[PDB]
């Protein structure tokens, strides 16, 4: 599994949530921006690692950062279809 | 004790006088007009071109063009006579010692190119400074562009006057230094 | 011009002792046709300016 | 109507695409502007504009081709030694191409005739002119004039159709009308027109030249007025192709005229048949393939296949007079059409992928795994078999065990079907020769031919694997389930799932171009070595044959070292030692430049754009230091563009290397 | 919409107010509308003056040249090579000094008229012999200067090209056995096709 971290610079775009193809991200209420909402990654075990969330993030440097961990890959982080690891 | 054999063929000047600092005193080189390899090479050029010429008709235009080529080759032979060539190749050399007063010296082309290259760079920089917009880089303001192009001739003086007066460089704290290397 | 050349009117030069048919090629090889083309080129540059400024309504 | 044809958009670059309307903020904008220039589908406005753009651009390109033809005709009339070539084609090399005497470039022109010096052309235009009964300079003048008039006409038509066609325009969608009129009026009614042209201008002329009257009484006989010669004057019974014309070393032009007449009749009859013939099975294909990209792909594949048929049929089915002996011309005519076949096949695959992404695919995409899997297995099988017979021969020859290799004098793999394929040609049991030169002798196919044909099959199958894998896996895949939303061309989907680089159909074309290039480089080498070794060459009066390569193919082409030594090294002596040699200096220089360009491509092929972006930023620091700010911000090439540039330079450099290598050698030998 | 007095079929060039040729406004291409016409006037005046001096020197050299010790080529074009390098160096040095000092170092189309917008073509040299005409015949004097400058420019061009077509001196106009000019010995594509150099 990868590591998807959300930083304080988030401005509640919701673009990262919409771009995620495996429903890793979600919007949670907060009080650090005018949108009163920040992103969260409660399900990074389903994060394939496509980094579309990073493409969609418009902050100066990404408020959402995906750290690839190749020696950590699970069946969900690899998108295995022909083969089951469970 | 024969420095040629001591050093495996290469020969050393063995003399410490300022008169040998010129390239013309080198024993590797020799004036082209009295070098055997130069004579043989340009004679072979003449022979090959002449042999090609005889293959065509006498009254054809190709014959006249080959005569013109032969004249060009002979003019090249007589023009490179004062140029220095090695005592073993016959190919004339280019002098890159800053001599300023020898045939084939690299000082004159260097000066000419540096002037015109500074001219080009100065014209481009002037246009970029006077058009601080992206729209002016895709749709060139041709009158202003040619104005800067003509104005670039005084670059060796204007550029220095900007260097010393603090109008060319910019302090590092005003442009993006680069990627962060620390924070924690 | 064709009438005058055919009837025998010529410029006082031995280079012009050609028929009207060969006049074009002979004078192209002689040189004056290129110069005539240069002069007609400048006059036609002025004519082109006239057309451009008339069609656009500037004049 | 035409009042909307305004120049106001000429200054406004990038107007056609709404993604470029934000302005040139970065240098990526320039490359995107060039990339979307001909992508009429994604450009602004309705579908009618797409049709107008496509049709008018077709007309403009047709005008461009006509202009190229006109240029060739004018070069032949005013910048060529076509006169002396007409008088003596067996002693004069064709040349309609000079070089100015600048920077010593005069060394490029070589002796072609006693009154002419120039670059030996290998386009075969002189043979085409002679087969077209073109003798006087006036005929070439009027051919050039007609081609220029056609250029102007097609340019004006392209200009007009951008406003003649409207939103209601529908003539392009009438596929029944297009097929019927094309077929009948062009393939039938123009083939018979060319048959008429030949019967009335070639047979009156080409037999006169072959009859030894190159004089032809000037215009007294050559200018038609020869109705006392009969159409089938010198058919000499026999069968078309069994007996060649002994003078010009080609099929008699009367037989060619009869061929064109009969083919026109056949096409007209097929157009009549199409009123009631076999249908209702290709009907799903009929309804599902009415789109620009699908018909473009179909036409590209068809034209490329026709190009390869032309490449194989122009060499040992000699049609043109005095062309079989002109070995550089034969080589060029084969190899150029081979390369065009490969390139247009690749384009057909690309546009199949584009159609799949824009339109809706057909039934074959649902069992795509068995298809693209048995294709994988067959590619592996014929790669581990064809090539390795070369590796086996190489290893056992290096070991000193020649009796264990695959050769004719050893374990031999007989080409059973080809050896039993004496159906083609079926000529008499000997050869044909014109003047110290072999016209055509039957290629005796042995073990080496078997192995190289299997190499060809393997390379073709791998290129097809790449193309069909790109086409079938365009919409979605087990790897990425929404490839349709990603578009046609994309760098990747991200480093996730292990890595998703080069999943797009565009990247599949990117790999397929490399594999097609590798596929027909072997085809070029097989042809270039086989013809020299076993067909082309001198002769001896005692019926003995001395070929150019002295029969190296059957003894050396069984091992990779044989290809390296006897083809890429020994036969490269002409190009490598081509400096200061009048005709072949540019070929040596272009050999060097092709090596440089091919190696230069590797910088784009092996590297990623992030390193170059960081380097560009480092340089931009120095630029900003001296108050030199490019407001079109410098960005490195996009990933797809980096791959495209790498592929283009790779193929261009390699093609130039082969081009120089083959052409210089054939010019020296001839 | 007025028209120019010189070319009556073209629009009257704006930005060409009265400087000299205000009666015959002549700018078909329209450089005055494209460039700072004060710079254009400065360039025209410098060209005219340099060409007056050039015509006088070009005429004088074949006859009353011959500075004591300098060699004499009849063809005035060759006088550059057949002259002492020292005198030529000193002359170019003086010309550069005059060019640099006259404009106070603002010798640049961008910086020529930026703060010292004095007057187009005025250098304060010999102005004591002007302005006594009550600003009316002074304009006529400026007109005469401009007309002489333009005539001198065209005349010097003609003299150079006459010396080239003749390949000799200047004043022996139409020399003996000259029989007309055909001296441009440079090949051309039209020349190549006409003279049958290519083809055949
Ligand atoms: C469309 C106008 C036109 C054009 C293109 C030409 C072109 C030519 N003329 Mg021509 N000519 C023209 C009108 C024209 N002419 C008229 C109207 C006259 C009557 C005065 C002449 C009288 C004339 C003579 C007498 C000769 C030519 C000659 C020539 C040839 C050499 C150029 C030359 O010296 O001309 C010179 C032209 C003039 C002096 C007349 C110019 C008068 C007005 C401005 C025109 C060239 C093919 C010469 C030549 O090669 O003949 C074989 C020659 O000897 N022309
Ligand atoms: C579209 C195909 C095509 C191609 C590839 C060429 C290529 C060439 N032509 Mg050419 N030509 C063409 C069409 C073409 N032409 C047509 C349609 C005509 C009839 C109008 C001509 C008429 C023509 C002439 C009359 C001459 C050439 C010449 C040349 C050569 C040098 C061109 C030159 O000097 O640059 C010129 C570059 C520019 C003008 C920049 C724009 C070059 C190999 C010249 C040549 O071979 O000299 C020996 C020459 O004299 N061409
Ligand atoms: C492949 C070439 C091609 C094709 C398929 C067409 C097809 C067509 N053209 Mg067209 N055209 C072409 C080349 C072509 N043109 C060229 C090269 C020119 C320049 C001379 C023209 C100039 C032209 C004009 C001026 C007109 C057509 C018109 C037409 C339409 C009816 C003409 C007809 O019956 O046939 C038809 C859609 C006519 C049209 O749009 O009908 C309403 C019409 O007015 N065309
Ligand atoms: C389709 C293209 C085409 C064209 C434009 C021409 C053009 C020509 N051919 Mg021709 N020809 C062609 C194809 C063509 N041919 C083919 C494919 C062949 C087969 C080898 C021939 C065989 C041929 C011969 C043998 C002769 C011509 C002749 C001619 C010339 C005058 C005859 C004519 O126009 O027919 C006019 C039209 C007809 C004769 C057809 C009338 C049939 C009637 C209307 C039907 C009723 C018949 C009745 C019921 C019984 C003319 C230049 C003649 C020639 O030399 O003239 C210079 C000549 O003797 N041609
Ligand atoms: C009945 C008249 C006739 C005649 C004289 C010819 C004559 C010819 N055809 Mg041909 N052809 C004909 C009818 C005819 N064809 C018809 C009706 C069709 C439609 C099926 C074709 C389809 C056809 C193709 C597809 C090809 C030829 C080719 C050839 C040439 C090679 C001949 C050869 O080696 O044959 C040996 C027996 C020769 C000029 C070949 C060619 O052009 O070679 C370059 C070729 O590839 N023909
Ligand atoms: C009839 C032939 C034909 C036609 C009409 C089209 C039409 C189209 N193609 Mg296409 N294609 C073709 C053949 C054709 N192609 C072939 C044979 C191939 C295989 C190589 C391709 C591969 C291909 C790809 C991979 C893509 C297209 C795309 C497109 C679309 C936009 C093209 C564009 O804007 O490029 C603008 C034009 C250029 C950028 C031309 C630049 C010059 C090229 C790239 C380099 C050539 C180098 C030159 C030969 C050597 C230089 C000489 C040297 C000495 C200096 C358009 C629908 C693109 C698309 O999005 O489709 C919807 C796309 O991604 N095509
Ligand atoms: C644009 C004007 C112009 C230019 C470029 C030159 C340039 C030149 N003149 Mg010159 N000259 C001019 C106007 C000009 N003159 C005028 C107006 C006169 C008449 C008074 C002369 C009278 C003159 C004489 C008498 C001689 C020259 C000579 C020369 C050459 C040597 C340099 C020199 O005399 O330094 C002068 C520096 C101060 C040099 C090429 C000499 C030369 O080389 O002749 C062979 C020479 O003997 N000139
Ligand atoms: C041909 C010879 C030549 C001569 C004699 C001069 C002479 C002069 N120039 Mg000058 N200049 C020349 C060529 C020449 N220039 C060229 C070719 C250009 C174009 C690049 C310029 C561009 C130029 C500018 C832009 C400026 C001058 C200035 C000056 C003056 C200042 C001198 C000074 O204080 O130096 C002091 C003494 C020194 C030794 C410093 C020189 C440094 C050397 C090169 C080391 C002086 C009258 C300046 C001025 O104000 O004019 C009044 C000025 O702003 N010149
Ligand atoms: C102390 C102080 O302050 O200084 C004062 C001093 C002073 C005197 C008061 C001043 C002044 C005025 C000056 C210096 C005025 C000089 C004016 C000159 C030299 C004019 C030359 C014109 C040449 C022409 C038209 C050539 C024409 C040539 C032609 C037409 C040639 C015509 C030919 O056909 C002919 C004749 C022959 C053929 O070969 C072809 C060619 C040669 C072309 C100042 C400026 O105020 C400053
Ligand atoms: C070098 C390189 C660059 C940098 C190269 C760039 C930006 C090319 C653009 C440079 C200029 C604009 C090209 C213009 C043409 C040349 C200046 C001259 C070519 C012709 C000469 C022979 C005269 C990338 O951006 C890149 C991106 C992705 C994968 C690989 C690479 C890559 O390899
Ligand atoms: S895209 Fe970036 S800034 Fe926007 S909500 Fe997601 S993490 Fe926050
Ligand atoms: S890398 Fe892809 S899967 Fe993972 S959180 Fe980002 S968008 Fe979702
Ligand atoms: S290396 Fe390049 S192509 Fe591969 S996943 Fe990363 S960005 Fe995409």
């Amino acid at each position: 599994s990868h590591a998807v971290k959300i930083y304080d610079t988030c401005i509640g775009c919701t673009l990262c949530v919409r771009a995620c193809p495996t429903d890793v991200l979600e919007m949670v209420p907060a009080s650090i921006n005018a949108a009163k909402q920040v992103a969260s990654s409660p399900r990074v075990e389903d994060c394939v690692g496509c980094k579309r969330c990073e493409t969609a993030c418009p902050t100066d440097f990404l408020s959402i950062r995906v750290y690839l961990q190749d020696n950590e890959e699970t069946q969900y982080s690899l998108g295995l279809d022909l083969v089951d690891w469970s | 004790a024969k420095p040629l054999e001591m050093f495996g063929g290469v020969d050393i000047d063995l003399e410490d006088t300022p008169a040998h600092w010129t390239i013309k005193a080198s024993p590797v080189l020799e004036p082209c007009k009295d070098n055997k390899k130069f004579h043989k090479k340009l004679k072979d050029e003449l022979y090959k071109v002449k042999k090609n010429q005889q293959k065509f008709a006498e009254g054809s235009a190709a014959y006249a063009r080959f005569n013109k080529k032969i004249k060009m080759i002979e003019l090249r032979e007589t023009a490179y006579g004062d140029r220095l060539c090695g005592k073993k190749d016959g190919l004339p050399r280019t002098i890159a010692t800053g001599e300023w007063n020898v045939r084939g010296s690299a000082m004159w082309p260097a000066a000419i190119f540096l002037y015109i290259a500074g001219w080009i760079g100065w014209a481009g920089r002037s246009y970029l400074i006077r058009t601080n917009d992206a729209a002016k880089e895709i749709n060139i303001d041709v009158p202003l562009a040619v104005t800067c192009m003509a104005s670039g001739f005084s670059w060796p003086v204007a550029a220095w006057q900007e260097i010393v007066n603090g109008e060319m460089a910019v302090p590092n704290d005003q442009i993006h230094n680069g990627g962060p290397w620390n924070q924690s | 011009g064709w009438i005058a050349t055919d009837l025998g009117m010529r410029l006082p030069g031995p280079a012009y002792q050609v028929s009207t048919l060969e006049a074009h090629d002979a004078m192209v090889k002689f040189g004056p046709m290129a110069q005539i083309l240069i002069w007609l080129g400048i006059i036609e540059v002025f004519s082109f300016l006239a057309i451009t400024n008339m069609m656009e309504g500037t004049t | 109507i035409f009042r909307y044809i305004n120049t106001t958009l000429w200054a406004k670059a990038g107007h056609f695409n709404k993604a470029l309307s934000k302005g040139a903020k970065t240098t990526t904008w320039i490359w995107n502007l060039h990339d979307y220039a001909h992508d009429f589908d994604i450009q602004q406005r309705s579908t009618g504009l797409i049709a107008r753009k496509v049709f008018s651009s077709n007309l403009a390109h047709l005008s461009l081709v006509f202009f190229w033809i006109s240029g060739m005709h004018l070069h032949g009339a005013y910048l060529s030694n076509y006169d002396i070539w007409l008088k003596d084609p067996k002693s004069i090399t064709p040349s309609s191409h000079l070089a100015y005497s600048l920077i010593g470039q005069d060394i490029l022109n070589s002796y072609t005739s006693e009154y002419f010096s120039g670059i030996t052309i290998t386009s075969g235009f002189f043979q085409l002119y002679r087969s077209e009964g073109i003798i006087t300079q006036s005929q070439l003048k009027y051919a050039c004039a007609t081609s220029l008039i056609a250029t102007l006409i097609c340019l004006s038509g392209s200009y007009l159709h951008m406003q003649l066609m409207s939103k209601f325009t529908s003539f392009y969608k009438k596929f029944q009308s297009l097929s019927q009129d094309h077929l009948i009026i062009i393939f039938g009614s123009r083939s018979t027109s060319l048959s008429a042209h030949q019967i009335h201008k070639m047979l009156p002329a080409n037999p006169l030249l072959d009859s030894g009257i190159s004089k032809p009484s000037i215009l007294q006989v050559i200018s038609n007025s020869l109705s006392y010669t009969l159409a089938l004057f010198s058919t000499n019974l026999s069968s078309t192709g069994k007996l060649l014309n002994p003078s010009t070393r080609s099929v008699f032009l009367s037989q060619v005229a009869a061929h064109h007449k009969t083919t026109g009749v056949v096409f007209i009859t097929l157009g009549l048949i199409r009123f009631l013939t076999m249908y209702k099975s290709q009907f799903s294909i009929l309804t599902s393939y009415i789109d620009y990209h699908i018909v473009l792909s179909i036409n590209l594949a068809l034209i490329a296949s026709l190009s390869i048929i032309v490449a194989d049929h122009l060499t040992r089915t000699p049609i043109y007079p005095h062309k079989s002996t002109s070995y550089p011309t034969i080589l060029c005519l084969s190899i150029h059409h081979a390369w065009l076949s490969g390139f247009l096949i690749i384009g057909s695959g690309a546009h199949a992928s584009i159609f799949n992404l824009l339109g809706s695919p057909t039934s074959e995409i649902r069992h795509r795994d068995p298809i693209y899997s048995h294709l994988i297995w067959v590619c592996i099988a014929i790669g581990l078999h064809s090539f390795s017979l070369y590796c086996h021969n190489d290893t056992l020859e290096a070991l000193g065990r020649p009796e264990d290799i695959f050769h004719d004098n050893s374990i031999q793999l007989k080409a059973i079907f080809a050896k039993q394929s004496f159906l083609r040609a079926e000529l008499q049991p000997d050869i044909e020769m014109l003047d110290k030169k072999i016209i055509r002798i039957t290629q005796e196919l042995g073990t080496a031919d078997f192995i190289v044909h299997h190499i060809h099959a393997f390379t073709i199958h791998v290129t097809l694997l790449i193309l069909s894998k790109g086409v079938l896996y365009a919409r979605n895949s087990r790897f990425v389930s929404d490839k349709l939303e990603l578009g046609f061309t994309y760098p990747c989907d991200g480093p996730g799932r292990g890595g998703t680089c080069q999943i797009s159909p565009w990247d599949h074309l990117f790999s397929a171009v490399f594999w097609m290039y590798n596929c027909l480089n072997v085809v070029t080498f097989h042809y270039f070595w086989k013809m020299q070794s076993d067909v082309w060459g001198f002769v001896s009066i005692q019926k003995h044959i001395s070929h150019y390569s002295q029969g190296d193919f059957s003894v050396n082409s069984i091992t990779i070292n044989g290809w390296l030594r006897n083809l890429l090294w020994s036969e490269a002596s002409q190009v490598i030692q081509s400096y200061a040699l009048s005709s072949i200096c540019p070929y040596g220089f272009i050999f060097l430049i092709g090596h440089f360009i091919w190696a230069f491509s590797l910088m784009f092929l092996f590297s990623g754009r992030a390193y170059w972006q960081e380097l560009i930023e480092s340089i931009l620091w120095s630029h900003h230091k001296l108050k030199i700010i490019p407001h079109i911000q410098p960005r490195a090439l996009s990933i797809s563009q980096g791959r495209a540039v790498g592929f283009i330079h790779y193929t261009l450099g390699g093609i130039g290397s082969t081009w120089a290598f083959i052409i210089s050698r054939l010019l020296v030998l001839t | 919409k007025e028209t120019s007095a010189s070319v009556p079929f073209l629009p009257k060039p704006k930005n060409l107010a009265g400087w000299v040729g205000g009666e015959t406004e002549f700018d078909p291409i329209g450089f005055s509308n494209w460039f700072d016409m004060k710079w254009l006037r400065e360039a025209e005046l410098k060209h005219g003056r340099v060409c007056m001096m050039a015509t006088v020197g070009f005429v004088l050299q074949p006859y009353i040249g011959a500075y004591p010790g300098v060699e004499m080529p009849a063809d005035s074009l060759q006088a550059v090579y057949a002259a002492p390098s020292e005198a030529w160096f000193a002359f170019i040095f003086a010309a550069g000094y005059i060019e640099s000092s006259s404009y106070n170092g603002k010798i640049t189309q961008l910086n020529m008229f930026e703060d010292s917008d004095r007057v187009p073509g005025n250098l304060g040299w010999g102005s004591t012999r002007l302005e006594g005409m009550s600003k009316e015949e002074s304009e006529l004097m400026q007109l005469k200067e401009l007309k002489n400058g333009r005539l001198a420019m065209l005349a010097f061009s003609g003299m150079v090209h006459h010396n080239i077509v003749v390949k000799g001196a200047l004043f022996p106009l139409v020399p003996d056995g000259w029989t007309g000019p055909e001296p441009w010995a440079v090949g051309s594509i039209m020349n190549n096709x006409x003279x049958x150099x290519x083809x055949x």
